[PDB]
């Protein structure tokens, strides 16, 4: 039950925003710019790790 | 282990499955043979939908029933000399003794 | 019902506009390689 | 004045199109209290007294 509660969480953790503007990166890259996005890019992947 | 059942399988074990709460909506053929003593949907391809693989155990659960099995009879007949060296034959009833 | 979710928080099931069918998803591989190598003194072939 | 009564269950809605299966699921949104004290209007066809 413990391993398959972390496994679900650390699926769900996916979807957390980070504080940004979306939580799916391909929404950030079509509704806002790569270059002014890298900001956003590095939060979550720095969240993510 | 019983011998007419095709799966090499102690009772004990057969119990502690049954005591889980299952399902009866349909056939149970196989119903979990590795999962612990739980019956689920689809292989772990099902639940990969970004490639949280599962490595497969690199021992089975037969091969772990064989042991058991092997240490088992050892310890009826052989006692525990097989442990300290190799298998000494002996009665049971001497054994108690 | 238009779209389906799952416990993986991603989509399953969906529905098609232009008829009414249910539409599974499920990823093929998603890719995993592993190398065999036996002792190179002897031999270096290798299996995939 | 007003008659209270007890609400009963009724009045849920799903959240939105969703499909899930045997998963509980929580939503934090606008729904109707369960058991909750709901005032009770009157009709009457002679009045006048």
């Amino acid at each position: 039950n413990q391993n398959a509660q972390a496994l679900n969480t650390l699926v769900k953790q996916l979807s957390s925003n980070f504080g940004a503007i979306s939580s799916v990166l391909n929404d950030i890259l079509s509704r806002l710019d790569p270059p002014e996005a890298e900001v956003q890019i590095d939060r979550l992947i720095t969240g993510r790790l | 282990p019983d011998p007419s059942k095709p799966s090499k399988r102690s009772f004990i074990e057969d119990l502690l499955f049954n005591k889980v709460t299952l399902a009866d909506a349909g056939f149970i053929m196989q119903y979990g043979d590795c999962l612990g003593d739980m019956a689920y949907r689809d292989l772990i391809c099902a639940q990969k939908f970004n490639g949280l693989t599962v490595l497969p155990p690199l021992l089975t659960d037969e091969m772990i029933a064989q042991y058991t099995s092997a240490l088992l009879a050892g310890t009826i007949t052989s006692g525990w000399t097989f442990g300290a060296g190799a298998a000494l034959q002996i009665p049971f009833a001497m054994q108690m003794a | 019902q238009q779209f389906g979710r799952d416990i993986a928080d991603t989509t399953d099931a969906v529905r098609d506009p232009q008829t009414l069918e249910i539409l599974d998803i499920t990823p093929c591989s998603f890719g995993g390689v592993s190398v065999i190598t036996p002792g190179t003194n002897t031999s270096n072939q290798v299996a995939v | 004045p007003p008659a209270y009564t007890n609400s009963f269950t009724r009045g849920v809605y799903y959240p939105d199109k969703v499909f899930r299966s045997s998963v509980l699921h929580s939503t934090q949104d606008l729904f109707l209290p369960f058991f909750s004290n709901v005032t009770w209007f009157h009709a009457i066809h002679v009045s006048g007294t």
